């Protein structure tokens, strides 16, 4: 005989019985034991027999459920989880809107998506009595749930919320459930949206552990820190329906009915999930890419909106970071120096059939790219690139397997003892890449002295060019020690592939609606002020509370944007202790397909330099049409040769390229091209540059550092800010989107 | 260990 | 940075590989 709860602080001053299985049920009444669930939730210790004591009827029940439990949870099974799972009755919410009310369902009742899309106040099973005209809405709510919002309640529940038929469970079976917050008693998505870690995985990009809390997850719910289940069940279902359905705008209305868990403490997780919702959008985890809101239903809280921004440079980074901030509600007015938006994305629609990029055109890593996510939301298909690459000499010759394979390891193997060179190197003992690399070389002929043939050697060269394709610079320039620094964190997993429609389609949908002033360079930035002030060339002022620069790394170089105060000379250190790397490209159109024949269906072939001067000189070729049909190839001028090639006009740098691909084809007549661009980038003056690289005596924390707001008032973003993924549209976008959050919170 | 940290949750 | 490679992507240099 009691009247009192077991549990020290508890708030029940009436303990009554849920369970009501026992004949000899408690009820109301007294116990010997009154067993706490929660502080709305206790049973007798009459129930608790039915269920554990092997003479009694519900041992069957229990064991049963026992069985199954300890086979595939963690947790030891109790009669308290037993209870919890399997017989604490449903709560659910009333769906009319002047109502809202939360009721208990009674003990039988299971509750499902549908019950909880539908329900409303006194809902019965079909009936023939004519109903009575009473009106249940206005029905007192059960006491309990005012309890449940107040942080000592969840403190006082004794076991997480598991989830049954999470939406999230499918991509976590190699995790025991319990652990990340889902019922061990239970049961055609993108191939690029792998959001949850698996077991043994090595790190990829934008993925979260389904297990643990990340860094910015402990700092915004602290009390979750100790006892992170919940949070995690929560977080792990809203992933699994955003990347369900990325085509909408994910609400606590359509995650509600996706939330399956027995007692009030569903309630706290409707509660919570709705928070969780808001972090995850102003994040960019979720109800991001290219959703558009459109008109007045905006993403975040009316907290978030008085408040306004101006956006300096509509590429990539300025845009995504438009297109987030617009979509919470927030004020936004972006300004382009040039007379279109996409900065170094700009797609030449002339050739017949297909659309070719001036800049970037390649996705690099599709695995949970926000850049795959796009393609989803509008959809567009990716070409995956096939592997083979062939190496075609001038003029003709396919370089043979042997050689091939043998220079490959070789010119790996370089960098294997470049990289053990720098091990334990500082800054300023830092050497060019090129020059370390031909330091081991000549070491390596010397020590071993295994003359390579002439061909084995141009061979070689085709390698080092393809490094000053990816840094955007000749290799005497580029850090040996930070050349690949980035690879420290974890980068873009799986597929390359050519974005055939070009990245003007994301572009477009990105700044569709916003307002954007064209030819509208920013001259300068003052944030002495309340509020800051942003001055155009020709004199044209606005005001906003914060500012953020997404101009090219090469214009901050220049330091064409007057700044009121100026910079740190922290900052102007980082800032020109990174290259500005380029790279130009040609585009080519064909009467015919003459590359058939020898090509062979690959998406590339490859051209062994004559010497190392030229290497840079259209290394590669690119076949623009997957298709197979049209016939457009693209081809790239990277390290020396763009220096070459600036006094040069552009029937030159195309008889030359002509040149070229008669001696790759010299088994053939090659046609005339009759259509073609080169690029201008490097002279392009607001832009002056392809993309960002890590100069000698640089490091990767120079990003870092560009990256830092100012004051909480002046941001940067753009892809030499993105420090894990610098260089490409999507560190671009992703240091947009980082920017917008940052922005949103302060 | 930062190598394998979400880029967007670790903005700290 | 190397990441930015597609053809022909180089491969040595890069440190011990990292698991959860
Ligand atoms: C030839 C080439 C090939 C490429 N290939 C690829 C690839 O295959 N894959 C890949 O992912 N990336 C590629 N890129 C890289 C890529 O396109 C960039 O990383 C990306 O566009 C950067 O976006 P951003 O917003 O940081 O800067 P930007 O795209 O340069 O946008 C900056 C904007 O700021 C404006 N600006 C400058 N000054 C001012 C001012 N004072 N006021 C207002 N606006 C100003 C500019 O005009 C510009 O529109 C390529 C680039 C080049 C040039
Ligand atoms: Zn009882
Ligand atoms: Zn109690
Ligand atoms: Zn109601």
């Amino acid at each position: 005989g009691s009247r009192k709860c077991e549990k020290a602080g508890c708030t029940a001053t009436c303990p009554v019985c849920f369970a009501s299985a026992s004949e000899r049920c408690a009820k109301n009444g007294y116990t010997s034991r009154w067993y706490h669930l929660s502080c709305g939730e206790h049973f007798c210790n009459e129930c608790f027999d039915h269920y554990y004591r092997s003479h009694k009827d519900g041992y069957d029940k229990y064991t049963t459920w026992k069985k199954i439990w300890t086979s595939n949870g963690k947790t030891e099974p109790s009669p308290k989880a037993f209870m919890a799972d399997q017989q604490l009755p449903y709560w659910v919410q009333c769906t009319k809107p002047e109502c809202r009310k939360w009721r208990q369902l009674t003990k039988e009742i299971q509750l499902t998506p549908q019950i909880a899309k539908t329900y409303r106040c006194g809902m019965k099973p079909n009936t023939a009595i004519k109903p009575e005209t009473s009106d249940h809405c206005s029905l007192p709510e059960d006491l309990r749930v005012l309890e449940v919002s107040n942080h000592w309640w969840y403190s006082m529940l004794i076991l997480p919320p598991l989830l049954k038929d999470s939406v999230a469970a499918p991509l976590l079976s190699a995790y025991y459930p319990d652990c990340v917050g889902m019922s061990p008693s239970c049961t055609g998505m993108n191939r690029y949206f792998q959001p949850f870690y698996q077991p043994n995985e090595c790190g990829k990009a934008l993925c979260v552990r389904p297990d643990v809390m990340e860094l910015d997850e402990l700092y915004e719910f602290p009390e979750y820190s100790r006892d992170p289940t919940m949070y995690l069940a929560l977080r792990n279902l809203i992933l699994a329906l955003w990347y369900t359905n990325c085509k909408e705008a994910l609400t606590p209305q359509k995650c509600i009915p996706h939330i399956i868990v027995r007692g009030l403490v569903r309630i706290r997780c409707v509660q919570e999930v709705e928070r969780i919702l808001y972090f995850m959008t102003r994040k960019g985890l979720i109800n991001t890419g290219v959703l558009s809101v459109g008109a007045d239903q905006y993403l975040l809280p009316k907290d978030y909106h008085n408040k306004s921004v101006i956006i300096i440079g509509a590429g990539p980074a300025g845009l995504a970071a438009a297109r987030q901030l617009h979509n919470f509600g927030i004020k936004v007015t972006v300004l382009e120096a040039k007379d279109r938006i996409g900065g170094r994305v700009w797609d030449d629609k002339s050739f017949k059939g297909v659309t070719v990029g001036r800049g970037a055109q390649i996705v690099n890593g599709c695995i949970n790219n926000p850049v795959a996510l796009m393609c989803e939301q509008l959809g567009i298909s990716m070409h995956k690139f096939g592997e083979r690459c062939d190496l075609i000499q001038e003029g003709g010759r396919i370089t043979d397997p042997t050689i091939d394979k043998r220079m490959d390891f070789h010119f790996n193997a370089l960098l294997d003892v470049v990289s053990e060179w720098r091990k334990d190197k500082t800054q300023l003992q830092d050497v060019p890449l090129g020059e370390k690399i031909e330091e081991i070389y000549k070491a390596f002929i010397k020590e071993s002295g295994i003359q390579f043939s002439e061909l084995e050697g141009q061979v070689l060269q085709f390698h080092l060019s393809n490094l000053e394709y990816a840094c955007g610079s000749n290799l005497h320039q580029v850090s040996a020690r930070s050349w690949d620094h980035n690879e420290f964190f974890a980068q873009f997993a799986g597929d390359h592939t050519l974005l055939t429609p070009g990245y003007s389609v994301i572009i477009e949908k990105l700044a569709e609606g916003l307002d954007i002033q064209l030819k509208s360079p920013v001259q300068c930035i003052d944030y002495s002020g309340d509020e800051v002030q942003v001055t155009t060339t020709d004199g044209t002022g606005y005001s906003a509370q914060k500012v953020l620069v997404t101009v090219p790394l090469a214009l901050l170089q220049k330091g064409a944007i007057q700044f009121n105060p100026p910079l740190s000379e922290k900052k102007m250190k980082a800032i020109n202790s990174l290259g500005a790397g380029i790279i130009e490209k040609i585009a080519l159109q064909f009467p015919y397909r003459f590359w058939d024949s020898k090509v062979q269906g690959a998406d590339f072939f490859g051209h062994v330099p004559p010497s190392a001067s030229k290497r840079g000189l259209f290394a590669v070729f690119y076949d623009m049409d997957p298709q197979k049909k049209h016939s457009v190839l693209m081809s790239v001028i990277a390290g020396e040769a763009v220096a070459s090639v600036r006094t040069l006009d552009d029937k030159q740098v195309l008889q030359q390229c002509m040149a070229t691909l008669r001696e790759l084809f010299k088994e053939q007549e090659v046609p005339d091209p009759t259509k073609y661009f080169v690029t201008r980038w490097s002279t392009d003056p607001w832009i002056q540059m392809a993309y960002s690289f890590v100069k000698t005596g640089g490091s990767g924390e120079a990003y870092d550092i560009i990256a830092e707001d100012i004051q909480g008032t002046v941001f940067f973003a753009g892809e030499a800010t993105n420090r894990h993924f610098p260089q490409t549209v999507t560190g671009a976008y992703l240091s947009g989107v980082r920017e917008a959050s940052k922005i949103a919170a302060f | 260990d930062p190598h394998f940290h979400h880029f967007l949750l670790s903005q700290t | 940075a190397r990441t930015m490679q597609t053809a022909r992507k180089s491969t040595g240099g890069k440190a011990p590989r990292k698991q959860l």
